[PDB]
DNA sequence: AAAGTTGGTAGATTGTGACTGGCTTAAAAAATCATTAATTAATAATAGGTTATGTTTAGA
DNA sequence: GCTGGCGCGGGGAACACTCTAAACATAACCTATTATTAATTAATGATTTTTTAAGCCAGTCACAATCTACCAACTTT
DNA sequence: ATTTACTACTCGTTCTGGTGTTTCTCGTGTGTTCCCCGCGCCAGC
DNA sequence: AAACACCAGAACGAGTAGTAAATTGGGC
């Protein structure tokens, strides 16, 4: 009387689901959302690509358990829905991929040369030759700044600067908050692609010292194409409810664009770089 | 007793080669000497000695059990002709 | 077929081992041989052969040359006999 | 033509021959069929035309993000919850 | 990626969680949901490996005569019965 | 409450219905065994029903079956149509006094007959020639056909029969036949039926109450319905008539001929 | 002509449709002398009885009580082309559809029609004549009249249930004909064009009136109590049976 | 260090770690002086709880009782990506591979490697050591031994109990390694497996102390053996540390290479 | 805004140095050999007491 | 305009194999049987074969250094 | 003759609140090739 | 402390006896 339980597909589940102000408990082998009111609310974990736990939330330890058998990652989140603490099971990855992130990430010429391809899938553009990685960076960084600029004109909410920390928001920032939020959102996505295929999400390449360099740059490779405009109309119509607004349109490009299935191919691109074949 | 493992076993220790390859080293070291001295051609091993063919007349015998005489039939043997580097190391041997 | 003639043809049938690994083998493996001899010890190759050591009682022999006499102690000879595959291969005459 | 889902609750009989007259009454008072959206929609006036101080629920094939949408008539210890655009279902208590 | 509809009845608790991992439980033993065929078979594997005495029907979405197909585990008063071709349920006696 | 039916084109095809009687329970088209197991059948989403002999249903069962607008169809033996029964008022005036006035010209019905032959075979019709003997090159052609697709699918054929007395009991090339060409005339008739048109004018046939019907099946007949009964007299099972009845109405299912019917008559009255 | 069989069974075991009481009633019926069979609620026929039916020709009609309404017919569409290219000749021709519609006067007030008046001036006639005779005999039996107003109020409602009556028989008159129910004259286009100019032709003979008397009486349940009045008016009056002739010369209207 | 949380809610209360229980009773745990905290079965963690603990950067692992399964850990796949590039060129490295492989057989069996040895002839002569010692406690403690022949299906009572005493050590393992911070599919003995790390350092003190205890408890025969395997087995790591010593082990291990760990 | 000037860092391409690789030679050691008078392996068929070595088998 | 109809491509189940030590299978050596046959040893100086020390010149393989040069960054007009 | 509304009235079923009861559903040499499902381009009312 | 097994017990609503009633669900 114990079936096995297997994960499904990454690109077959929904987005992701927020949780706020109630226990987490698990009832007859069922994720299920508690109120202290006493409304029980049943949670398709395995049907969920990510769940976002926000403040107010007790989760259970055979709640985290369930959660990490059916390959669902919990993100605590906080302010603004800023990605804090994550937890699902790691061993969802055969040692191959692994070894071949590793792999790359060791030989400085398989690391321009991938990073050359990340550049090559962002901009468009053939990456620019006798450029080291740090210099990349900067280009990268130029013409990031750039299009931060660019769309900030083009819809017209009132540039400032790009400020990650919510300390600095003037209550009506609602640009920031829409970006902080849509990256928030993305990188849940992606970091349960890389954990569904199975990567290293610490091992990256464009940035370093930070435990999610690689899905920083992953993400950084396909934001700008969909969801970094979509927050900029939600910026832009301003709101009373920002962050409900942002989960929805956010979820909705995600469901457009086939991003999680995309995911996958996208990195097995990004990794082909290094003129081995990928595993 | 020397064998085919501990000769084998000093091509481990000596020249750290695989026990495969020290195996069939040995194996078809003698092999080889089989196949030229099958070949009719004498193989002579300096510091060794000489492998020599000779063919022997057919002679008078019999069964030594009894002494019921049957004649030794013409034949093709093996001889060893030490040479005097091993003569030597082995004239002052002890017999364990 | 002297020593390095028989090297070559050891690395000839084996392409995938060095020709400089077949001549110190050939080297090391008959100088082991030879010590175990030299010890005392016998060698037994089944399907080849044996090497035991013999006695050879001590007279007064000659000089053949001049037919001089000579006082020779007694030693030790190596002998082989030829394994049963070694002889059936060897002799091609019943 | 997408699939349908209806399940009735303390509703009078007259509901469920109607709705009998479309969907298949596989299980008790859970109505599952595959017509146009339109058809879904006169349906669903059925339901609210029909029923009385029962529940309904009435879940439909989409192409949103989960693939399906429904909708309630009536009060149920089971009550759709949405989450930040998400339609869940909760349970109350006594 | 079709409609998924699972009816569970007379099953252990195990089974109806096991199910609210996928679906949506939005009646009593009401379970909705959109997944792949594959992963629809799966889940029948569970209907199959916890319900005792219970009987389940999952209903899925095709394109089909009826746009759907379903199938039962179990035994109920409600059972599917062939008409030329076509799967309906036939309503039993006492 | 009102009771709409629904689009001919997101229906099933047909339903055989036999031994039970057929009651309404609350509203609900149920047919009812003797061993008293009872069928819940979704009427509205089906196009027509085929009564076969042991069926028993009540008045009121037949006033639901006509609001909803699902054609009914008394089947004996053979699956040949034997009645049928559907709602008066489902026709628009216009369509009628169209049909009909095209009916009046003889030259207006010789247009559309040559465009019944030109839809039917591809090639246009011999000019300026009269009715019977396009009845007699339909013969032909039509004899033809059986010659062929018999002697493609290997099944006994020594030709066309009617009436079911003469089988010889291992016949089923004509039970096949006639059941996939009577399954056309059901659905074909709930189609003409359904947009509001008059099966009685009729075009190539004339005297039969339904030789309208006659004329549209004989028009797409050949294109899938022939030859999956050649294949169930071909392979020739036990009960014939369940296999040809399946696999004609999943031939309906996979062709999605329902849809396209209305376009097609339109097009065949086209050349009035 | 035609039988009403209510409440029973309809089987066949001797080559006879046999109408099966609760108790045991048996109704032999000839299979012949009736063009046509009327099934009255409470009626449920076997399909055997279908098929024999089928067989002879006679046009089976599921009606309502008595025949008060049409709710499905066998035949659907008509039988026979020569009668309905017949309708539909005398329908297409402004002249002869011009011919009938005179006749449809003709017989609708006992008065012939003036000369040279086309349906449309004839249709003018007929709106007023009739409004004024809907004032008038509203007058006559002491009815509020506000100018024959419903919205889908008593009186109106009373009237409305009169109507679907006589539709109801008159329909099914016109099936047992043969004919189209759409093809109309003095209405057209509508399904029951033909059938509601034939309505029109005896509506104000007995059913309109007898429903000014019961909303005069006005019961609380006004429809059910009309419908069982127009139900006798058609048992005792034959109505059913007599509304064929009439039909008969309209149509002959067109000479043959 | 490292901590174990069992049968109670946590809670941040005074900007530490409380337990609450069921009779009310608070365990104070300060921010620091633990690295990482392993939440026994029973626990329910609440939010701000979990914010403090990504806030000192203390990992968060879910495991059983006394660490004898990891159902799941926080910062999953590793946390710091020095620390496994120095694992996975230590890997990669054929040289450095061989010389921390034979670090595992001296830990292993207490004996140095014999020299010019390459991994697969380690390989065999470990698994030799291993069916020696199969064999000798089958002889110790009087136990009918017909080798280590299962079904994955069907799941004989020795295997049992091998089975689940080795479970228990892979999670004392797993949580060891993610307590060191280490990537359990990067393994050097086994590869391949996303346990391989686990797999190894597991089989290093495989059988100094739990499967004798599942040869024991084979021999005494139970009805349940699983359950009375693993209860010892946390017998075992609750009283001797095991999981409390592992990672120290796993330092000089993966120390063996000389790459100077980050 | 558009050209013109830096420029540093990939990638290529050359320079260099250290180490393999045969070829030829030198000699250096090691094997033949000429010639004793006699000893001593070499044999056959047979039984039985070592053991060298192929073959399997549980272990990773 | 997003759908139905054929297509490969990717990620898993057989299977396809490696290495150890020890235990076992067994056919192959060992001895010890006879007397007659066949062939080696004693030795050295002279001669003869084989191997090898030392080039030592050629190459060639990997790595230091030096050079093209791009495509953006930043001054000049 | 059937169908529907209403009213007891049984009773299978689902939920809730009690008790135990248990803290789990487990095995590990590695790489190397067939098998089918899954995104992805052409015809369409 | 959470969570599962298992139990009685309460709703509770589906299904099925009876009974009573209707023959219907517009207007053109």
């Amino acid at each position: 009387t114990w079936l096995p339980l297997n994960p499904i597909p990454l690109k077959d589940r929904v987005s992701m689901i927020f949780l706020q102000y109630g226990q987490i408990d698990v009832i007859d082998g069922a994720f299920v959302l508690i109120d202290k009111t006493g409304i029980r609310t049943h949670i398709p974990v395995g049907s969920v690509a990510c769940i976002m736990l926000e403040p107010g939330t007790r989760v259970s330890h055979a709640a985290v358990r369930l959660a990490a058998q059916v390959g669902t990652l919990l993100v605590w989140v906080g302010e603004a829905g800023v990605r804090v603490y994550a937890s699902g099971q790691p061993g969802g990855a055969r040692s191959d991929k692994l070894l071949y992130q590793a792999k790359l990430a060791l030989d400085e010429d398989l690391r321009l040369k991938v990073v050359r391809k990340m550049f090559e899938l962002r901009f468009g553009e053939p990456a620019p030759a006798r450029r080291s990685v740090e210099q990349l960076r900067g280009i990268e960084g130029s013409r990031v700044r750039a299009t931060y600029a660019l769309l900030a004109k083009q819809y017209g909410v009132t540039w400032n600067g790009r400020r990650y920390d919510p300390k600095d928001w003037e209550k009506g920032d609602t640009i920031n908050q829409c970006i902080s939020a849509a990256t928030s959102c993305l990188y849940g996505v992606t970091e349960a692609a890389i954990l569904a295929a199975g990567y290293a999400p610490a091992i990256g390449f464009v940035h370093t010292g930070k435990p999610l360099s690689f899905v920083y740059d992953i993400a950084d490779i396909i934001k700008f194409d969909t969801v970094v405009p979509k927050a900029f109309e939600i910026a832009r119509r301003n709101p009373g409810e920002p962050d409900r607004e942002v989960r929805l349109a956010c979820r909705d490009i995600f469901r457009s664009s086939k991003t999680l299935a995309k995911l996958i191919p996208l990195i097995e691109d990004v990794l082909a770089a290094g003129e081995i074949q990928p595993p | 007793a020397l064998t085919k493992a501990e000769m084998s076993e000093y091509l481990f220790d000596k020249l750290g080669l695989s026990k495969r390859d020290a195996k069939e080293l040995v194996e078809l070291f003698f092999e080889e000497i089989r196949r030229a001295l099958e070949n009719g051609e004498q193989v002579k091993l300096s510091g060794f000695g000489n492998f020599d063919l000779r063919d022997k007349n057919q002679r008078p015998g019999r069964n030594p059990k009894t002494g019921e005489d049957i004649p030794i039939t013409a034949r093709r043997v093996v001889t060893f002709r030490p040479g005097q580097k091993l003569k030597s190391r082995v004239e002052n041997a002890s017999p364990k | 077929m002297t020593k390095s003639e028989l090297i070559e043809r050891l690395a000839t049938q084996q392409s995938h081992i060095p020709a400089k690994t077949v001549e110190d083998a050939v080297k090391e493996m008959l100088e082991h041989m030879a010590s175990t001899l030299a010890q005392g010890e016998r060698i037994e190759i089944r399907g080849f052969g044996s090497f035991s050591l013999h006695y050879r009682a001590p007279r007064t022999g000659r000089n053949p040359k001049t037919g001089d006499k000579v006082e020779l102690e007694g030693k030790y000879v190596p002998h082989f006999k030829p394994g049963k595959e070694l002889r059936d291969r060897a002799n091609i005459y019943g | 033509m997408s699939m349908l889902v209806v399940v009735t609750e303390n509703v009078p009989p007259r509901l469920r021959g109607r709705l009998a007259i479309w969907l298949l009454e596989v299980r008790a008072g859970v109505y599952v069929g595959d017509v146009s959206a339109k058809i879904r929609e006169m349906i669903w006036e059925q339901i609210a035309g029909l029923a009385e101080e029962g529940n309904v629920v009435m879940a439909w094939a989409t192409n949103t993000e989960t693939g399906f949408e429904f909708q309630t008539f009536g009060l149920n210890r089971r009550t759709p919850v949405d989450l930040d655009g998400l339609r869940l279902v909760s349970f109350l208590p006594v």
